């Protein structure tokens, strides 16, 4: 793929999301989603493999169904209200259909089945774009329509997403699949607070985006897609695996790392609304995510797995490409907890 | 709501169910996608014509513009799948799991 | 009988949708889609949307599915699957017609049917307005305002079509 | 040549639209009177029809607002003959 | 995250098509322009939560104009009872409704 | 009496097709120093009757053995659409007066390709399927230019209503205004009707009989009738669009005569072209359209948009 | 009803001929007569689709010429046409128009 | 809710202008030129009131003025006008172009006998003033009382009482 | 100089593209400098598609005519001369 074309496709993806987050007319929001899909599909297939084509096909089918359901919901809301504006939705059936469509776009369970497969199929960079940028538009749409959202459906989807993200990750030895299941769990965490306080969802999204950016950039730097390939990294770039361990501990939510603050604030807002059982179950279920994070850390940094003789060759050379934002992303992902009260800026 | 709205919503529901229940071929599912788009076009057109929303009579056209874009994307994927497996069968999209 | 032409057409539309939704070989599916597109054009014409309905006849029937057919032809299957070919396809086809009949009968017998929404069995002619549009086709003027009012829509749609050309090229590259 | 003829055509169109403008007020009066008479006939026949039905007000407005609402085709032509209904609904669409 | 860039820069990217009562070509009115205008004027600057109940009358009238569920229900009742009386034979439609008088021009 | 009008449109068009066959045969013969059919009837007037009867009495071979429903629908669709496309044409008063008769004819032409598409596929042969595919591409490729050229010229009409074309060309033929578009449109008609030099579909010299290789007796006759009816209809559309005719409202006969003569001239031009040039190669056909014509049509479309604005000659909408 | 009548009559006539040509001559007594490559050039077909979309977007132009904001209308119409030309030029230069 | 106040049949009975469309179109220009005042008054009433019932009397006056216009035409220019509208009736579109000579005859006769002058192009389409004694409708939409706006912008901003007051943060 | 060589080569080898680009460029440029474009706008404005709703006369509107054929108000003489 020609680099000019690649830049145009990426800018088209970003422009679709900007149209989603900028337009006050439902037709244009759906158009932005359509542009996002159209531009995204070739980006997922930058490196041509049968797995890349399969992942693109699955993603296209899922997003196409989501867009069709979304457009039907928009049409029904038009039929019953005559309003195109993104606002309170005046028909409960349209609200439910729109919620299902947006959840499917976000990969919230029980529409999660495509996330692990697509993430495994595509390369690490395409996975980064899929698991960080693509989440922005549907979350924006949900935040704008938060009041109309029936809390029961959103909460059930969030809890199921947390449970399934925790469960699936335990069984995975593929780094990309682990990241996909972690993304599912964190999306559940974000959508849990959507009915109550949207600023908490934005804060969780920002923290999750920083952590996933850091993790994916570290994986790209280490060029590892499996647990053993990452285990080999300690012999070559020990600093990389050490920072990976710290970021994993953050993703688990351990205090005092930055991963703790989104969970803490989400629990706070839910408790203020008398939700006590739900936050308790979510926090306990996060322990599965923590477990497979810890297993990855054991494999990578805390324990020294066997290397291969040919690694002595890679010792002599140095990494050619530098990802400029990786250090700052690590710092934000790990050491921003003393700075939570600044959560009033995005407010 | 008059019965025509019921019929068209039923058509969309049927097409959606057909899309969600594949049998073998991907082309049949893409046919269901195009069909759902037709239902949406007809529903939107009826709403806009009945309410005399003059400035929204173009919304059905844009919907179809992006319907054909989606169809084209679907066919562009289907050809590659067929090349890699020899058929458009859904069961060959099995390499990625979970 | 001419009082419920719209309803007859909508029923045919639903039947065609059951036809291509049961998934016979994409040839018959295409036939069902073509019939449904023509019938939707009929309904739209009845509601006063001559241009819009005609668009489906050309840019949908002779467009999106004209290539759908060209595609199936390239990927030829050994046998033309029909509704009866698979018991499930035939069974679903019959059940789909039955489902339509049940709601249709209920709507007519029960003045007010409520499947998921509330529908009144009165003929569609009731909802029509008694106003006069004068020396104008409201649909035509609304569609032509896409250039005078919907400049933003024009920009986004044109950009999407260009990026669609680029995207299709890249997807069909195949490396 | 086309420029000359099209300018003349626009002039003639302005003339015809001016004629329509001149005739419009009379048509508006006739249309308003016809609509009101049709509504009155519907109301009277409706009182005769639904006198025996319990808890049915006759001619009760379905809208909360006490403002004139343009009647739908169903109100005006609800109980007329099918030929009148077909004409009023689909005449312009079908006429060719 | 609805960055209201249109309001910040004073650009009417899509708000022209947001409502049916907005300006339309050649001032062609919508079928429910009056009701929609009333509902918007009622629900302006009072917030959605207040608007959901303090303008419920306007919204109900708007919905009725859009869908005419209640009008169709009333007309269906009228047709039902007319058919019932015709079967009982205690009603006879007037000659003008039968087409025996020329309608007013 | 409307049914009487339908029959009056249908049957004479079929008779005209039948005798157009003889006309083609004789014209091709005379341009090849030969004499057309003349034994069968005075000056060969009875030849089409003999041809039709021979075809019908001939064996009805059918080794299709696949989707016989399609193998029967394709001739039906072709003939029905060929007959229908004649309906909106104003000669000078159209049978059905549509505000958008032009787009109706475009849609019907696009649909008519499905007849070739299905016939070739349901035949389930080699030449038939591949030839049918080449057809789809050919018609599809020129459909684009056909639409653009049509839109460009109607920018002067002010509507898609065929009847107003008579008013617009009352003082001069639109060919004087848009002759480059006229040339491209004429070539486009040739491609759409699958006529030489674009007779790739049937393409007897290359493909034994093309899509109709497995069609014989009556169904082949219906395909032939549809082809020739499309030829006459497309030439009539050209005559109405560009070679306008004087219409006296009190005596429509004068316009009808003038229109019929112009359509005959254009059909004779079609036969003349079939005789003169050899057949374009499938590849060269597409090269001539997407790479050579499509551009010029875009430029002329921009020009025909701009001209009414900069010349203050925007036609009246009504 | 006129257009519906025309459609019905034409379809019935054509189908009647198909009947008299598939069954009527099939009676005549006789005897026994016994009796794909993946096209990647289908890209042309797909490009037709995306060009047919612009075709649809361009059809309203005759009525679009009747607006008072003729400047905006002309700018947007030429914008769409120039984008179509750019798409064609891109496919041409990238050898994407590899017909047959 | 309330009962619709449909007017009685007797009040809506008016003398009717029983002339075909071609007849009206033939006299359309002079009819607009002569009968403008009542027509403009009725139009203003209809557009301000937005109720067909409120302006029945103005419609009656419009119909009467049209009848007087046609009575004068019958009295003074009957035959030329009949020829004009018979010419116009033939054309399906009722075009003015085909009947220019009969139009000239009718215009000449009407200018002589009655003094009417045909309005020029772009004249009948002009927005005109109407002086009316009918009061302007106060609430033509019959709108309810608008709900009271929320209180806003109380006054100046001061720092938070003790900062964020978030858990343990002192600032 | 080299531009002339490019134009000559283009006209020799791809005349259709030269014609298309010339026509498109003229279509872009010429309307901007055409005096008659404002005339086209005025013509489109003058078409009386919708009724000219009368306005109540408050006694302070000298410019608005009280009746057609009065000297006050817009004039279409420019179109008639056109």
């Amino acid at each position: 793929m020609n680099p000019i074309i690649y830049t145009t496709l990426i800018m088209t993806v970003m422009s679709g999301t900007m149209l989603v987050m900028i337009s006050s007319h439902w037709l244009l929001i759906w158009i932005g989603f359509e542009m996002n899909l159209l531009a995204m599909i070739p980006v997922l297939m930058k490196n041509f493999n049968p797995r890349a084509t399969e992942a693109a096909t699955k993603y296209f089918l899922t997003q196409a169904t989501a867009s069709m359901m979304l457009m039907m919901a928009i049409i029904i809301n038009l039929l019953y209200s005559g309003q195109w504006t993104i606002t309170k939705m005046f028909n409960p059936v349209a609200m439910t259909m729109m919620t299902m469509a947006l959840a499917m776009k976000l990969g919230l369970s029980p529409f999660h089945f495509w996330v692990p497969e697509v993430t495994q199929g595509i390369s690490l960079q395409a996975g980064l774009l899929l698991l960080t940028w693509q989440k922005l538009a549907p979350l924006s749409v949900l935040c704008q329509i938060s009041q109309s959202i029936n809390p029961n459906l959103m909460l059930t989807m969030a809890m199921l997403s947390i449970l399934i993200g925790g469960w699936g990750g335990l069984n995975q030895t593929q780094l990309r699949k682990i990241m996909a299941y972690s993304s599912i769990a964190h999306m559940g965490w974000m959508t849990a607070v959507l009915p109550y306080n949207t600023t908490m969802t934005i804060l969780n999204l920002l923290i999750y985006i920083t952590m996933t950016l850091a993790m994916f950039m570290l994986l790209i730097h280490s060029s590892a897609t499996t647990t053993l390939s990452l285990s080999h990294t300690w012999n070559k770039m020990p600093v990389i695996t050490s920072l990976m361990m710290v970021t994993l501990l953050s993703m688990g939510g351990l205090p005092p790392l930055s991963g703790f603050m989104p969970k803490w604030m989400i629990i706070q807002e839910m408790t203020k609304n008398e939700s006590i059982i739900m936050p308790t179950l979510m926090a306990m279920t996060a322990l599965l995510n923590l477990y497979f994070y810890m297993r990855l850390a054991y494999s990578s940094s805390l324990t020294m797995f066997p290397s291969t003789n040919n690694m002595k060759m890679k010792w002599q050379f140095e990494h050619t490409k530098q990802m400029k934002l990786l250090p700052t992303m690590i710092v934000l992902s790990t050491l921003v907890l003393p700075m939570t009260p600044a959560l009033s800026s995005l407010n | 709501m008059p019965l025509v709205y019921m019929n068209i919503i039923m058509a969309f529901a049927i097409a959606l169910a057909g899309l969600l229940m594949y049998r073998s071929h991907l082309m049949s599912s893409l046919l269901c996608l195009e069909g759902m788009m037709l239902s949406l076009f007809i529903m939107s057109t009826l709403i806009i014509l009945n309410t005399h929303f003059t400035l929204a009579n173009m919304m059905p056209i844009i919907l179809l513009v992006f319907a054909a874009c989606e169809a084209a994307l679907g066919l562009s994927l289907l050809v590659m799948v067929s090349n890699t497996y020899g058929t458009d069968y859904v069961q060959n999209l099995n390499l990625l799991q979970c | 009988m001419t009082m419920y032409i719209a309803f007859i057409l909508s029923t045919i539309f639903v039947i065609g949708f059951v036809g291509f939704s049961s998934k016979p070989s994409p040839i018959y599916g295409g036939l069902g889609l073509i019939v449904s597109g023509g019938v939707g054009c009929g309904i739209v014409l009845n509601f006063g949307g001559s241009f819009l309905g005609l668009m489906v006849f050309l840019i949908y029937l002779g467009g999106m599915l004209v290539v759908f057919g060209y595609t199936t032809a390239m990927a030829t299957e050994m046998y033309p699957e029909v509704w009866v070919s698979n018991k499930t396809v035939f069974g679903a086809f019959v059940s789909g017609l039955m489902m339509e009949f049940c709601m249709v009968y209920y709507a007519l017998k029960e003045e007010e049917v409520e499947i998921i929404f509330k529908f009144n069995g009165l003929g569609d002619w009731v909802i029509y307005d008694t106003g006069d549009s004068g020396f104008f086709s409201e649909e035509a003027m609304g569609i032509a305002a896409l250039y005078s009012y919907g400049t933003w829509l024009v920009i986004v749609t044109g950009w999407s079509l260009l990026i669609g050309v680029v995207v299709i090229m890249e997807i069909t590259r195949g490396n | 040549s086309m420029m000359k003829w099209n300018r003349e055509r626009r002039r003639l169109q302005i003339e015809d639209f001016e004629a329509r403008i001149a005739l419009m007020p009379l048509f508006q009066a006739e249309k308003d009177r016809r609509v009101l008479q049709m509504l009155r006939e519907n109301l009277e026949e409706e009182a005769i029809i639904m006198k025996d039905v319990p808890d049915w007000k006759v001619g009760e407005s379905v809208f909360h607002t006490t403002r004139w609402v343009t009647p739908m085709m169903g109100e005006l032509y609800g109980l007329r003959t099918n030929e009148e209904i077909l004409s009023a609904t689909y005449g312009f669409i079908w006429y060719t | 995250p609805f960055f209201d860039v249109q309001k910040r820069l004073g650009l009417d990217l899509d708000r022209w098509m947001t409502i049916q009562s907005a300006e339309q070509p050649h001032k062609i009115p919508g079928r429910c322009h009056a009701f929609e205008k009333e509902w918007i004027e009622c629900a302006h600057g009072i917030g959605g939560i207040r608007a959901e109940k303090e303008c419920k009358i306007e919204f109900d009238d708007f919905v009725e104009c859009l869908l005419r569920q209640k009008t169709m229900k009333r007309l269906s009742a009228i047709k039902r009872q007319r058919d019932k009386l015709i079967k009982e034979g205690k009603y006879t439609p007037p000659p003008h409704h039968l087409g025996k008088e020329d309608p007013r021009p | 009496m409307f049914m009487i009008n339908i029959l009056s449109l249908i049957i004479p068009i079929l008779l005209a097709v039948a005798f157009l066959t003889l006309v083609e045969r004789k014209v091709l013969g005379y341009m090849q120093l030969r004499k057309g059919p003349n034994v069968v009837g005075p000056y060969g007037l009875l030849q089409p009757i003999a041809d039709a009867l021979k075809l019908f009495t001939k064996e009805p071979l059918r080794p299709a053995t696949s989707s016989i429903s399609m193998f029967i629908i394709a001739p039906i669709l072709a003939l029905s659409l060929a007959l229908t496309m004649w309906v909106p044409l104003p000669m000078p008063y159209p049978l059905i007066n549509m505000n958008l008769g032009v787009l109706f004819m475009l849609a019907m032409s696009s649909l008519a390709v499905y007849s070739i598409l299905w016939s070739g596929w349901a035949s389930n042969s080699k030449y038939a399927l591949i030839g049918a595919l080449r057809a789809v591409a050919q018609t599809i490729s020129y459909e684009v230019t056909l639409a653009i050229i049509l839109l460009s010229v109607l920018l002067m009409n002010g509507s898609y209503t065929l009847s107003t074309l008579i008013t617009t060309q009352e003082h001069i033929w639109m060919i004087f205004t848009s002759w480059p578009l006229a040339m491209m449109w004429f070539i486009s008609t040739l491609a759409e009707t699958n006529r030489a030099p674009f007779d790739l579909t049937e393409g007897e010299s290359e493909l034994v009989s093309g899509f109709n290789v497995e069609y014989a007796a009556g169904p082949f006759a219906m395909f032939f009738m549809a082809e020739y009816a499309n030829i006459i209809m497309m030439n009539a559309f050209t005559a109405i669009l560009f070679l306008g005719a004087s219409h006296d409202p009190h005596t429509p006969e004068l316009y009808t005569i003038n229109f019929v003569l112009k359509t005959l001239a254009l059909t004779i031009t079609f036969l003349w072209i079939r005789a003169s040039y050899p057949r374009f190669r499938y590849d060269q056909l597409m090269h001539l359209l997407w790479k050579s014509f499509l551009p010029l049509t875009l430029a002329l479309c921009m020009w025909h948009i701009s001209l009414p604005i900069m010349t203050a000659s925007i036609p009246p909408q009504s | 009803m006129n257009i519906m009548l025309t459609l019905l009559t034409n379809v019935t006539l054509a189908s009647l001929l198909v009947l008299i040509a598939f069954w009527l001559p099939q009676l005549n007594a006789y005897s026994e007569k016994t009796s794909p490559f993946s096209m990647k050039f289908f890209l042309v077909a797909i490009t037709f689709l995306l060009f047919d979309l612009e075709i649809a977007l361009l059809l309203p132009l005759p009525w679009a010429s009747q607006t008072n904001n003729l400047k905006t209308m002309l700018t947007m119409a030429l914008f769409l046409l120039i984008l179509l030309a750019a798409s064609l030029a891109y496919e041409w230069t990238q050898k994407g128009l590899e017909w047959a | 809710p309330g009962i619709v106040e449909l007017p009685t049949l007797e009040d809506l009975k008016v003398q009717e202008v029983k002339v075909s469309s071609s007849v009206l179109k033939a006299a359309a220009h002079h009819y607009g030129a002569q009968c403008d005042k009542p027509n403009k008054e009725f139009m203003l009433c209809r557009w301000e009131e937005k109720d067909p019932r409120r302006c029945l009397e103005e419609g009656k006056l419009v119909n009467q003025c049209a009848l007087d216009f046609f009575r004068q035409i019958k009295r003074h220019c009957a035959e030329p006008f009949t020829e004009y509208w018979t010419c116009i009736d033939y054309s399906g579109l009722q075009l003015f172009r085909h009947c220019r000579k009969q139009q000239a005859k009718f215009d000449e006769c009407v200018l002589d006998k009655l003094g009417w002058v045909r309005p020029d192009l772009g004249e009948l389409s002009k927005v005109t003033k109407v002086k009316t004694d009918r009061p302007l409708p106060e609430n033509p939409y019959h709108s309810r009382a608008r709900p009271e706006p929320n209180p806003e912008a109380e006054g100046d901003l001061k720092p938070a009482k003790h900062g964020s007051r978030l858990f343990f943060w002192t600032m | 100089g080299r531009i002339a060589s490019f134009l000559k080569n283009a006209w020799a080898k791809e005349p259709v593209l030269v014609a298309s680009f010339a026509i498109g460029g003229l279509a872009i440029i010429l309307p901007s400098l055409s005096p008659y474009t404002n005339y086209a706008i005025r013509i489109n404005r003058a078409t009386p598609y919708n009724y000219p709703v009368p306005l109540r006369d408050d006694g302070n509107m000298p410019d608005v005519p009280s009746h057609p054929q009065d000297p006050q108000g817009p004039s279409l003489e420019w179109l008639k001369n056109l």
